[PDB]
Formats: structure tokens, sequence, C-alpha cells
DNA sequence: TAAGTCACATGGTGCCGAGGCCGCTCA
DNA sequence: TGAGCGGCCTCGGCACCATGTGACTTA
């Protein structure tokens, strides 16, 4: 499932070429949010020592992220 | 968990000369070690021409895992039809470069080694007899597990194993008597007498010594960092013509 | 339903990122991030409703992700195929 | 039924048997001489005790099959030991739970508008007893 | 035959049918194939379904494929970038079908590897870069780095399994270029997508058509 | 009121039911449609005889089963299938494909310890089970007799409770739990499930069977076996129970006839052809042996592993295929307990061992009883030469 | 290495301890009725 | 925040069960 | 300092339901 | 040519023993 499929998801959520580029940049930003959140989740899991992450880890990470945003 | 792949060598190659060429080719110094072991020290296993030459080539860079610790072990005896075999652990890509250099420098013919059923039984016999610094041999008992994968029609019997605990194995050995090959003389005849299975005829894929090693038909993987002299010797008599 | 994404969509989306950088996700974490994708999309649409040139890069600077347009088409480099990042570079 | 000698006690044990599970041959064998059996007399006693059960099931099935053969009752269903049965006399579904050569339970199921319930209970009480008595009284009440 | 390039110069419905039947009877020469692909790529008045029907039914070589045909094809497999906007974008389905037709039939290895970074081409570039790698000296750590970087890259579909196939071929080929099986471990571990990638279909009807055309072509060649 | 009647409609996915009816043949679909419309009716309008004529036109039109599946899922019952339909289709799938289901046996011990030969009054048993399980969960139970086997198979289905999920008003079903009742046998076969609902169903079944003295189900085996016919051959009330492997000749009685029979055809008069078996160890020492004595040693292996010279009838397939057995042989060699744990795996353990014996890999003169298939599908410890099963 | 040899010796000691535990468990099971 | 029902948490439970069995066995012993 | 006991955290073998593609396969 | 059942088989979740190493104690 490519990034263009996520752009299709976003356009069907909101419903030419320049708006396609805008939505593609939006999909890239969404992937950046997910990657940063998962990186914070691993950082906190390694801080606690657990090999995997858990829902409370990533909930705390995303609350700390949205606190700054 | 260090798997040893075994390859025979058609010629008695001398490694104390020409290894500087390998050092120059690999841009790193290898730690070649020379030993002269005499494996069948028991009187019933032979008393003459027992000396072997053991080379331990080691691509030494760092010591964290087998990615920088792909050892090479060579064994040789000039009084045999086939005079040399090698076995190497690890998974580094430099090992096949070493094998290619060994071929192209010494002109040797190298083939992979496959173990038969009696060869695997003899290897399980060899891998418990441990040599001590006081020059004595100690049989360390391990709870073996003979593991078979028969091929039957309609896949009727895919696999079956025979688990033998440690104290039962030493009880069988003491029941047979003072012997230095417990599996071939006590364990396997007891299995044949009880269950009717001749394990030297059945397709035997691995015998697993719990916590020490588990040898297979094409590879030997050992928890111990090295391979003892008895296993190397039994492999050397295995490939004879 | 129609607006929430599926679990297999998230596997296909971020499976390689959890593989190159070693991440282990149990099923509870997968369901949690499936729930979180909706919140992230709502927050992104609340922050950026309509799309024009300067406001998106200003918001992404405010997002704390980037510092310039160089970071924009370098982050697009690591998240897009070659034709799409070339098209984005022609757009920026 | 095949009995093998125990290696350490010199007594027979229930090795293999070809008798179905509604006859507790292991319980009968353990009941014979209080567990262990040695002499051939105890083995013959266990054999007779289980052969009586075989006679019971065969005789019960024979009586019910003869009831079917004489056309006194309509189509019936037999289980494996012929204990839980059901049959029609004219159209009344009479189902019986019968123990060894003696009916211990009865149930008249089919209801006719002319048919009552106190006469039904009286018939159910009267139908109890032996199997030959059941055949005789059922042929008596059929006429 | 001369009918084929006569129809080609005429194109510079009836002509399409004549070209189809003369390809099914004779097959085009390498300059004829060059002219045909040059006419097909540059213009866009021809329908795309007819374009893929041509590249799957009309391109039938007779002898050796010359290097100039490959160089002309490579010129058409590019994409418009910030340094080249005058040339029009070749349709991606046409590029994929042309690469599939290439599957049907040291510099060039890097040429095909740098074209492997295209997402839509990955389903047919991989047999070409497998078949190009015939010697242990061909592989290099920069090739491995590019393959791993594009494999673990998101936004792709065929990259994990196909690039795992490429790395498996490289591991089976060189036995050097220090160990890359853990790189295979980092890429997908499903044994299903590359299982479907490791067996590929070449439209055996077209294979039989080319077989009969080539049997009609040169003796002892 | 918490018991579930035979007219409630649950929320079932239409695609799962669509692919579920694909496996059934056309004639059972025909019989099911007429039975369903005779009992419950449907959204389709017409007489029962008119619908019979319509299905008749369908079956001499030779139409595929896909069209009639779409009909019965889209016009006959478009709102949803009733619980009786959902149980009866799955029971018909069980009848059509018995090899896709695994069963676990459990003896019905009672009181002192003597097994209880369970006998069922089916309608009263279903009513009592539904009233007992209605106190805990939303239960629907359906019971039928096998067309071939003498069993009574029940099907217990349990229903549970129920970003903004909009509205469904559902009753989500779980996987059904099957408990098979043979006619007269203490052994009870039930489906393979170890969650709390399976324990609840077995507990309620034990409480509702008894009604006179408390009954507990003790599991006699932990390794599931497929194909309900095979588990009736093994654990059911048949002659083949407790006579397996080399002793299937006694369970089939092919070697002796009645004492009222011809005494010219007796076994002792006509005799049987055998070979001298060498008690000296000569198997390990040893090509193109005589084809008559080769047939005799093949017959010897066949007799040892299947009980009969010709077998119970490729040819290695036993009466019941066994998937997993594990034997723990223990001996006493000079006051030392010596244990050997043999574990097996495959589609047919003793057929594969028979094939290995035919290939001269296992000595047929030294293969013990428990290895030969005696007390089959039972895994246990062999102490003092006596096999006691595990628990 | 020195520390690697120490780790191997401690590994062997722990393996011997685990084998002794398993042997004692097997002996206790041999004395068991069932 | 105790949603951990995986490894390092179920092996700990099994080890604690084995330890409690060993403890009650030693409690039944005179010494 | 060599050896031992300990819980601990990760490695690993076996198992199975779900589901997918394959592998002919037959009309 | 086209739908179609069955062995394969791998995903992965679970279950259990197996295992190597640091912390700590003993001599």
């Amino acid at each position: 499932m490519d990034t263009e499929a996520l752009a299709n998801y976003l356009l069907r959520q909101l419903s030419s070429s320049q708006e396609y580029n805008k939505k593609l940049l939006l999909a890239c930003g969404f992937q950046a949010i997910l990657r940063k959140i998962l990186l914070d989740a691993r950082t906190r899991a390694t801080a606690e020592g657990l090999r995997e992450v858990y829902p409370y880890h990533i909930e705390a990470a995303t609350q700390a992220f949205l606190d700054s945003q | 968990p260090y798997t040893w792949k075994f390859l025979g060598i058609s010629k008695q190659l001398s490694l104390e000369n020409g290894i500087a060429k390998l050092n120059q080719l690999l841009n790193l110094e290898v730690d070649l070690d020379i030993q002269t072991i005499r494996v069948p020290s028991d009187p019933d296993g032979g008393t003459a021409a027992d000396e072997y030459i053991r080379y331990e080539m080691r691509l030494d860079i760092s010591n964290l895992d087998e990615g920088t610790y792909s050892k090479f072990i060579f064994l040789g005896n000039s009084k045999m039809e086939v005079p040399m075999f090698l076995c190497y652990c690890g998974t580094d890509n430099r090992n096949e470069v070493v094998l290619q250099w060994l071929k192209a420098e010494y002109g040797v013919i190298m083939w992979p080694i496959k173990f038969e059923q009696k060869t695997m039984i003899k290897l399980a016999d060899a891998s418990i007899v441990h040599v001590t610094k006081e020059n004595i041999e100690q049989i360390t008992w391990f709870s073996s597990k003979l593991y078979f994968e028969p091929e039957t029609q309609d896949k009727n019997l895919r696999q079956f194993s025979i688990e033998i605990p440690r104290e039962s194995c030493e009880g069988l050995a003491l029941g047979y008597g003072n012997t230095m090959h417990p599996y071939n003389d006590a364990i396997v005849p007891y299995i044949y007498n009880e269950t009717g299975m001749a394990v030297e005829r059945l397709p035997l894929t691995s015998v697993i010594l719990a916590g020490h090693t588990k040898i297979m038909r094409e590879s030997i993987v050992t928890s111990t960092r090295s391979l003892r002299n008895r296993v190397l010797a039994v492999v050397l008599q295995s490939i004879q013509f | 339903s129609i607006k929430p994404l599926q679990i297999m969509d998230l596997k296909h989306l971020t499976r390689q990122f959890l593989n190159e950088n070693r991440i282990i996700l149990p099923k509870q974490t997968w369901s949690t991030i499936q729930e979180e994708s909706l919140n992230i999309m709502d927050f992104l649409k609340q922050k950026i409703g309509t799309l024009q040139k300067q406001e998106l890069v200003d918001s992404f600077i405010d997002m704390g992700i980037i510092n310039n347009v160089d970071d924009m088409f370098e982050l697009a480099h690591e998240l897009l195929p070659l034709e799409l990042q070339s098209r984005i570079e022609s757009y920026l | 039924v095949l009995l093998k000698k125990r290696i350490k006690s010199n007594s027979w044990f229930l090795f293999k048997h070809t008798i179905p599970s509604f006859i507790d041959v292991q319980g009968i064998f353990d009941d014979t001489n209080g567990g262990l059996v040695i002499s051939h007399d105890d083995a013959y006693l266990f054999a007779k005790r289980v052969f009586l059960q075989l006679v019971e099931v065969q005789k019960r099935r024979q009586i019910f099959k003869d009831l079917e053969a004489k056309k006194i009752i309509h189509d019936l269903d037999l289980d494996l030991e012929s204990s839980m049965v059901s049959f029609f006399v004219k159209d009344i579904k009479v189902e019986l739970f019968v123990k060894q050569n003696e009916i211990v339970s009865c149930s008249i199921l089919d209801d006719i508008h002319d048919f009552s319930q106190n006469n039904k209970s009286k018939w159910e009480i009267a139908l109890l007893g032996s199997l030959d008595d059941l055949e005789l009284k059922l042929n008596h009440s059929f006429a | 035959s001369l009918i084929l390039d006569d129809i080609i110069l005429s194109l510079t419905k009836t002509t399409l049918s004549l070209l189809y039947e003369k390809s099914k009877q004779y097959g085009l020469s390498s300059p004829q194939l060059q002219a045909l692909v040059r006419l097909l790529c540059e213009t866009s008045i021809i329908d795309t379904v007819t374009k893929v029907y041509i590249v799957e039914n009309c391109f039938l070589p007779d002898g050796y494929l010359t290097k100039e045909l490959l160089l002309e094809i490579i010129n058409h497999l590019g994409t418009p970038t910030v340094f080249s906007r005058y040339r029009i974008q070749t349709p991606p389905v046409l590029q994929s079908a042309l690469c599939k037709w290439l599957v049907h039939v040291n510099i060039s290895s890097s040429i095909w590897l740098h074209l492997w970074q295209f997402s839509f081409l990955q389903k047919w570039i991989t047999p070409l870069v497998i078949w190009q790698a015939t010697t242990p000296v061909d592989v290099k750590p920069w090739k491995l780095s590019i393959i791993k970087r594009c494999a673990m890259h998101p936004g792709y579909r065929d990259a994990p399994g196909s690039a795992t196939l490429i790395l498996q071929r490289f591991q089976c080929l060189v036995g050097a270029s220090s160990q890359i099986t853990e790189s295979i471990i980092t890429i997908n571990c499903n044994r299903k997508t590359l299982k479907s990638h490791r067996n590929l279909k070449l439209d055996a009807h077209f294979l039989s058509i080319l077989k009969r055309i080539l049997s009609r072509a040169h003796p002892a060649n | 009121e918490l018991r579930l009647e035979d007219n409630y409609v649950p929320t079932s996915d239409t695609l799962v039911v669509f692919k579920q009816l694909m496996k059934l043949p056309v004639t059972v679909l025909y019989d099911l449609t007429l039975s369903w419309f005779a009992k419950f009716g449907g959204s389709f309008d017409g007489d029962i005889y008119l619908l019979t004529e319509t299905l008749d036109l369908l079956i001499e039109k030779g139409v595929r089963r896909n069209v009639i599946v779409n009909r019965i899922l889209y016009v006959y019952w478009p709102d949803g299938l009733n619980v009786f339909q959902l149980a009866e289709i799955d029971c018909h799938l069980m009848i059509s494909k018995p090899e896709k289901f695994k069963w676990l046996p459990s003896k019905a011990l009672r009181g002192d310890g003597k097994p209880y030969v369970v006998k069922l009054q089916p309608a009263k048993f279903i009513e009592n089970l539904q009233t007992d399980l209605a106190k805990i969960y939303h239960c629907h139970v359906y019971m039928f007799k096998h067309p071939s086997l003498p069993v009574l198979i029940t099907r217990i289905q349990l229903f549970d409770s129920n970003l903004d999920k909009f509205q469904g008003k559902p009753l989500i079903s779980r996987r059904p739990y099957y408990v098979a009742f043979p006619l007269n046998s203490p052994i009870i076969f039930h489906s393979v499930d170890k969650d709390i609902y399976a324990r609840l169903v077995l507990q309620s079944i034990s409480r509702t069977i008894s009604e006179r003295e408390t009954i507990i189900f003790k599991p006699v085996q932990k390794i599931p076996v497929k194909s309900i016919h095979n588990i009736m051959t093994l654990l059911g009330p048949s002659r083949f129970a407790e006579s397996m492997g080399p002793w299937e000749c006694y369970a089939s009685a092919n070697f002796e006839r009645s004492p009222l029979h011809d005494y010219k055809k007796h076994q002792g008069l006509t005799g049987k052809k055998v070979m001298v078996r060498e008690f000296d160890d000569s198997f390990l020492n040893d090509g193109k042996e005589e084809p008559e004595i080769r047939r005799l040693r093949l017959e010897k292996n066949m007799i040892k592993f299947k009980g009969s010279a010709n077998g119970v009838m490729s040819r290695y397939s036993s009466l019941v295929p066994i998937e997993k057995v594990g034997f723990t042989l223990k001996n006493e060699i000079n006051s030392r307990i010596i244990t050997i744990k043999l574990k097996f795996n495959g589609n047919d353990i003793f057929g594969g061992l028979h094939e290995l014996c035919d290939k001269n890999l296992i000595n047929i003169d030294k293969v013990p009883g428990w290895l030969a298939g005696e007390n089959g599908s039972f895994s246990g410890t062999i102490m003092n030469g006596d096999f006691q099963r595990e628990q | 290495e020195w520390k690697k040899q120490r780790k191997d010796s401690h590994k062997e000691v722990e393996r011997r301890r685990r084998e002794n535990i398993n042997t004692a468990i097997n002996v206790l099971s041999d004395l068991l009725p069932v």
C-alpha cells in the first residue's frame, strides 16, 4: 500500500496536479508524525528496559508530543 | 550456537608457510595456532601413528560474536588416504575468500562432508570424552535425544524422536561396563533390544546433547566456542576411502 | 468503519520502518495506533484545513519536524518513490 | 477377553478385551476376588459374570425383535444394549427404560383426544414388571 | 520485411492491422524496432490500450538486439525532472509493459540498477539485474547500499520481496562483500511475496509466437 | 427468557455464510430449503408445493449451486439467517466433511469411580441443557443423530454482549462447541476448546445429564484425534476398543467361526503357513531373497501391525490413523530405573512404522506390542512390561 | 579472552546446576506412584 | 498500567509457580 | 579469586487455526 | 477454456522447556 494510496484515502476523506502534490506532502507529514511517535515509544520503552512497546508507552509519548503542539 | 561446516581436503597442505600471502590479501593478520595432538590415547583405539596436526586459523578482529569470530580448524595426518579436512564456524563472507585462496594457492580439491548414521553415533561418542589439563579423559554425561525424520508413503510418519535422559544414559553405560564409546556400545544396542529399531539403519537427522552440542547430517553446532579433538579425529576417519 | 483505517493498512504503511529500526508491536499496540491514526488525522486537518504554498511549510516549521524547505524535500526523499519526489521538487 | 500374568505378583490382569464399554469388564474383573485373581476358578467366575451381561443384552434384543416379528408393535428403535427403546402399539409411542430382564421405567408419549392421563398413568404402572409379562399384557390390552 | 517499416513511415486502423499481421508473419529488424519504439514513445495520439497491445503483440525481434536499441529504449524509460521538462512523460503502464517485453527478450548493469529505483518498473527490472550479474566482481557494497535503501524505503510495494530476491541472488553469486544475510533479515520475512516473485510468467502464447517467428528467421542462428 | 429460541435472528456476516454454503452439495441445499420453509417459512411468497415445484424447476434446469445460494441468502431470507439455520448448515458441513473436526474424549465417571453409561432422552436433555445454560449465557443448542454412526451430536452456541461505533443491536456469536454422545458408552467426545466457555458447557452438561448422582467428566486423552468415525473406533462402544494393533483379529473375529460350523474347514485341520523365526541375533548382520518367503515376511509384518494377514480392508493405512503418540519406556537394569522417551509425529504413526519394518529398518521380531499399535492413540509409561496411560 | 573464558566457565557451572535440578526432578518422579 | 501479559511476565509467573511448589514441598519436609 | 546458587530475560522448538496460492482437475 | 477441491504452507500467536549472563554468596 503506497503513499499514493494514503493520498487517495485523504482525498476521499475530503470529498488538480497541484492539489495532488499538496496531499502527497500531507501524507509525507502524516508518515513523519507516525515515525516520530514510534521513535518516542521505543525511547521510553528502552528507558524502562522493555524490548517491545505497549499502549500506555505510546499514549504517554503522544500526549507529550501534543503537549508541545 | 556456532554451526561448523565441514570440508575435506585432497592434499596435506602446510599452513606455517604462505600465510603471509593470505594476510596481505585480507589486509589483516590471522592468528594461526599449531598443535600436535594424539587423540586415540586409549590402548584399544590404537597405540601407533596416532599423532595429528591441528591448525586453528582465526580471522581475529574483535570478540563479540561470530560475525568477527569465524574460526577455522584444520586437522591432518600424513599416514592416511585422505590427509586433511577443515571445519569452520561463523557466517562471515571472508570465509569463502579464504577457501578460494586455499584452493588457488595449494591446488587442493575440496568437497563438503556428509555424515552417515554410524558416523553420527561415533561423533556423539567423541563429543563427551573431554581431555583435562592433568592428561586424563573425562566422560561428561549429557541427556541425548536421537531425532529422526523418516520418509514414508502419504507422509504417514513424518518424524519421531528418542529422548534419553542423562542418568539413564550413564546407567546404560555402567550396565554395559567400563567402555569409552557409550552410545555405540550401550545406548544403541539397548534401543535395538527394546524397541526393535536399528538406528544405524533408520534415517537419523540429528542427535541432540542438551546444553553441549547437536550434530546433524551436514553440520555440527556447538554451544562451546571450539571443537574437541575426538570429534575432529572421528570426522577424519569418517572421510577415509 | 469508512473513516477509520484498518490494521493491515498500518502493517503495509509502516512495516518497513519497524523492521529497519527494530520495533516490536503486539496486537494491543496495533489497535492503539489504529485508534491514534484518527486523532492524528483530525489534528492535522484542524491545524491545516486548506492547502496553499507558504502556510504548509510554516506549519511544518511550527510542527517541530522541519527547519526549512530543504528538510521538506529531504523528508519527501525518504518517504516517496523517485518520480514522486522529483515531482515534489519540481513543485518546490 | 485375554488375561496376562503380572510379572511381579503372579496374578492375571485385564490385558485386552473385545467387549463394548456399556459392560464394565474392568469393574467386574476388579470385583472378582477383590481385585487380584489367581486360580482358574476366579477367571471362570469373572467370565461367567460378564457372560451373564452378554446373555442379558442378547435376550432383551431377542424379546424385542420377536415382538417386532409378531407384528404386535410398529417400527421401533434399539440402542446398543437394547435398554432405551421406543415403539408404537397402534399409534401410541410407548418408550421404555428396562433393566436386566425387568422393566423399571415406562413412558407413554403420544396423546390422542380420546386418550386420557389417569388411564395413561395406570397403564404405565401396569406395564412395569418382567419382559414376558409385558408381552403377555400388551397382547392382552391390544385386543 | 519492407511492409513493416513502410507502415512505420506511413505512421510518421488498416495500418495497425497490416503491422500486426506482418509482425505475426515476419517480425521486425533491430532498426525497425528502433523506429517503431521511437514513433510509439514520442507521440500520444495512439491509444494506450493499442500501445500495450503493440508492445505485447507487435514487437518481435528477428536476430541480435543491438546496443543502440537498448540505448534508445533507455532514453524513453526516463521521467521528467527539474533538469528536463521539455520532454513529455512516457506513460508508466507503457514503461512497465516495455520492461516486461524486455524480460520476454559493467556500465549497463549500473544503468539498469539506477532505473530500479523507479517504483512502477520494479516488477520487471529485477530479472534484468539478476541476469546481468553473472560474475562475483559485478556486485559491490554501493550496489548493496542502494538496494537496501530502496528496499526498506516506504511508498513501495514490490521493493521488499523483489529486492530480497536480488540480495539472495547476490549472496548465491559472490560469497563475498561482507555478510548481507542480516540485511535480508531486516527486509520482509514472509516467504510469500518473493515466493510469487521467484516464479514469473512470460505469456507463453507470445513466447510461442516469437518461437515460430525466430524459427522462420535465420538458419543456424 | 435468556434462553434463545428457534426464531431469533443474530447478526452474521453475509460473506461468511456465503462461503459457508458453497461447500454443501445441491441436494442437501434442496432438502434444507424445503425443510426450512415447511418449518419456519421465509420472505419469499408462495405455497410449500409451489416452492417445491420452483426448486424442482431449478434442479432439472441444472443450475449451479451459486445461484441458489444467492437466492436463499438474498430473497428467501434477506434480513438474516435464523439460529436454527446457522446450526443446521454447520452440522451438515460436519456430516459432509468429518475429517475437518478434532474431538477429545472424556469418560463419565460417577460416585465411587465406576463409569456411568450415559443414556439420553434427547428432547428433555436439550430442554434441560438450555434452561441450565440460560442462567449464565445466551445459549442455543441443537441436537441431531448421525446418519451413519450411532451417536447423538449436539451443538452449543454461546452469544456475548456488544471512536464511536454507531448502532448494531447485535448478538455476536462465538465458535460453537460440539459434544458428541454415543448411545451407550461412558466416553464422551467434545470439541477441542480450553477457554472458560468450553468448561462452562461441559460443566452444565455434567450437571444436566446426572439428575440422580453427581457425575464428573475426567479427560482420558489430551491429544485430539480427527474424524469422529475413528474416535468411535478407538474410544467408542465397539469391539475395536481395547483390541488394537496385533489384537484386531480378536476384535474382528476372522480366525474362528461358530462351533456349529463345518469342522473340515477348521484352522487346526487345514493348518496355516508360517516361517521359523530366528531367535538368534541375525538381523543386524544382513539380497534378492525368494519371493515366497518375502511374501511371508511381509505377511508377518502385516500381521504384527494390523492383526490380520490380509489386513482390515494403500496397504500401510491402518484401521485408525494416529497423529501423535509418546511412549516412556522404563526398565530396571541392575537397580537403576532407565527411562526412554519415544515421541512420534505424522499422519499415521503405526502405518509408517509398518513401512519402516517392511524396509528392514526395524526388527519385526523385537518391535514391542505398544509400538505395534496395541492400545492405539494412547500415550503412556511402560513399567514392568505393562502399559499404563497418562492422565 | 579472559572474560569470555570466565563467561564460558560460569555457563558450564550453570548448565551443571540445571542438569542436577532436572536429574533430581526425574528421581523424584521415579519415586512417585503415578 | 499493567497490560504486560507477554514474555518477561508469563515466564516470571511460571517461575514463581515452580518456586511456590518447591517451597511447599520443602515445607512438608522435616528439615 | 574460583566456584556455586539464584532469578532473570531472551532464545527456541513444537503446535495450530487462519488463509492464501497452487496443482492439477475435470466438464 | 473455467471453476474448484485438496495438499501445502507460512503467518503468528501461544505454550513450554531451554539458555546464557549478571548479581550475589561461599571458600
